[PDB]
């Protein structure tokens, strides 16, 4: 009932996500998820991120590393906890580890 | 503890995506109907208070409320490989909703 | 008969030459193993290039990807059969049409439901399988009205024939989307085969054992697939298709079954089945009945080519390609995922 969770992200990593039964549509038609095509841009990206931050149904978001760095300034802007944003690998883009969010809150950690 | 799950996440995110190219060899191309095709969530997350001290810390807990999910053997019929697929990430989305519990 | 090996080389013969000559460039074993010597994927396309295939991705973008190879592949027998389909006259012309209705069925599939949530056509068709095409208009432009798109289907989409088991609206609605996709598809899978037997020569006995086999196969992976999920028996009876070997009896077994074990012991009254649930060791780590099933139907596709004076050797042809294409797909993402202990899982093509 309480939250959901929005994901933003690329083909293959928001329709495995769809089956792993999160994300649903609102009374207002509305997806709480973005599928990131190469043709998408920086504004698309922008509006629906700050859409999920000020939207209040949603928290955990879950975008990708590769799009975290495409909106990078909107990611440390928003310093709260129910957005909690992580940062996954997509299917081709390698694994994460620098420039996480955390590891720069937090800069004694591995 | 959040470097160690971090890790982990790693390694269950890289299953679960080859697990989808595995579904996609059988059925092709069903991204475009789940896509599509969504109307309620099955997975929704409860927030829950952990007395840590005399401070409170917010954390996330996952809920499985319930809601049937999508049940689709349209393309190729690659309904085995589709449902190892669901319990894949839906193996994920738990792990991530710790995950986001130890975010804050 | 003497019905075939006359005529039909008259007008059908230049495509009966190309499209065995087109054929003749599919990947071999060979080809297969040097493709799987790569681990990298420029490396891939450059021994791709080796053969009939490749110069597709040049002018791309600088990293190589798995949608671009997916993608170039998917057009690269799309053009072939379009090809094909334009140089030819309605005796096979007819033929050639059923194989693209199998795909403008998941495309009209996608314009319904987009349409029933209120999404554009215009957003719809760039994502629709090629093929499907509908040039016709008032199937565009619907205004998002469901009746619309409804009206122009009857009138001017081929199709309009298969939807007569869906239908009145009420059917698009109430229906659950897979249930309409399959029933159109058995609709479909039924006036083709019918079609196949109407020309009573070659083709039918070369073109109907693939059909037969595919109906059979519906009805297997469907009862299995079936059972974790809310379907009536009965409805779920209404999906098998009547043009198979169990049809005949059979089909009011796995109807009833609730069990993998049920639908297995039908098939041990098929040997050319059984044998397939035998292989399927379905082990974590071993081979599963879809992969059996992709193995049969492209042996089957392979003997097409048996015969010289039919048109079935187009419908393998276009299948044929399709799981080469999955094929090599299956390749590029097993380097770019780099799971080399899974590249041994494509379905060779001989």
């Amino acid at each position: 009932r309480g939250k959901l969770i929005a994901v933003i992200g690329d083909e293959d990593t928001v329709t495995g996500f769809l089956l792993g039964g999160i994300g649903e549509l609102n009374k207002n038609r509305h997806p709480n998820f973005l599928v990131v095509e190469k043709d998408t841009t920086i504004n698309e990206i922008e509006d629906t991120f700050r859409q999920f931050l000020n939207r209040d149904d949603i928290g955990i978001i879950l975008i990708n590393q590769y799009i975290a760095e495409m909106v990078r300034h909107a990611l440390d802007a928003h310093q709260r906890s129910i957005p909690a944003v992580l940062e996954i690998p997509s299917k081709e883009h390698p694994y994460d580890a620098a420039k996480d969010s955390i590891l720069r809150r937090a800069k004694g950690m591995f | 503890k959040i470097i160690e799950t971090k890790m982990l996440m790693g390694e269950v995110m890289r299953e679960a995506a080859f697990s989808l190219a595995e579904a996609k060899f059988t059925a092709g191309d069903f991204s475009t109907t789940v896509i599509q095709n969504v109307n309620k969530a099955q997975v929704k997350i409860r927030a829950k208070k952990d007395n840590v001290a005399g401070v409170t810390l917010p954390v996330f807990e996952h809920y499985h409320e319930g809601t049937d999910s999508y049940e689709l053997t349209g393309l190729a019929r690659g309904g085995e490989q589709l449902a190892k697929l669901k319990r894949n990430y839906a193996k994920a989305v738990e792990l991530l909703v710790e995950l986001a519990s130890l975010q804050t | 008969s003497f019905f075939p090996e006359l005529y039909f080389n008259v007008d059908n013969g230049y495509l009966e030459g190309l499209v065995r000559g087109l054929k003749a460039g599919v990947l071999s074993q060979a080809d297969y193993l040097n493709l799987v010597q790569c681990e990298t994927l420029e490396d891939l396309k450059l021994h791709l290039q080796s053969t009939d295939y490749g110069n597709f991705l040049a002018n791309e973008a600088s990293p190589l990807t798995v949608s671009v190879i997916d993608d170039k592949l998917k057009e690269k027998m799309v053009v072939e059969f379009r090809h094909m389909r334009n140089h030819a006259y309605e005796p096979l012309a007819s033929f050639l049409d059923f194989i693209t209705y199998s795909y403008m069925i998941d495309n009209v599939i996608l314009l319904i439901t987009g349409t029933l949530h209120q999404r554009s056509i215009a957003e719809l068709v760039p994502k629709c399988h090629p093929l499907g095409s509908f040039e016709q208009m008032e199937a565009v432009n619907i205004a998002q009205t469901p009746a619309e798109l409804y009206n122009a289907i009857l009138v001017d989409t081929p199709l309009a024939a298969f939807f007569q088991d869906c239908i009145s609206e009420q059917d698009l609605d109430e229906m659950n989307i897979e249930i309409i996709r399959n029933t159109l598809y058995k609709a479909y899978l039924e006036s083709f085969y019918k079609f196949c037997t109407l020309l009573g020569g070659t083709t039918a006995d070369a073109m109907c054992p693939i059909l037969e086999f595919e109906a059979d196969r519906r009805a297997f992976i469907i009862t299995i697939n079936s059972f974790g999920t809310e379907l009536s028996k009965e409805d779920r009876a209404k999906l098998f298709p009547h043009c198979g070997r169990l049809y005949p009896e059979g089909l009011a077994q796995l109807a009833r079954a609730d069990d993998y074990e049920q639908v297995k012991n039908v098939a041990d009254y098929y040997p050319e089945y059984k044998l397939l649930f035998e292989g399927a060791g379905s082990n974590p780590g071993d081979k599963t009945l879809e992969d059996r099933f992709f193995e049969h139907e492209v042996k089957l596709n392979k003997l097409a080519f048996l015969n010289q004076f039919h048109f079935g050797v187009f419908y393998a042809f276009v299948k044929l390609k399709e799981q080469e294409c999955r094929n090599i797909v299956w390749i590029a993402e097993c380097i770019a995922q780099r799971h080399r202990a899974k590249i041994d899982n494509y379905i060779p093509i001989f």
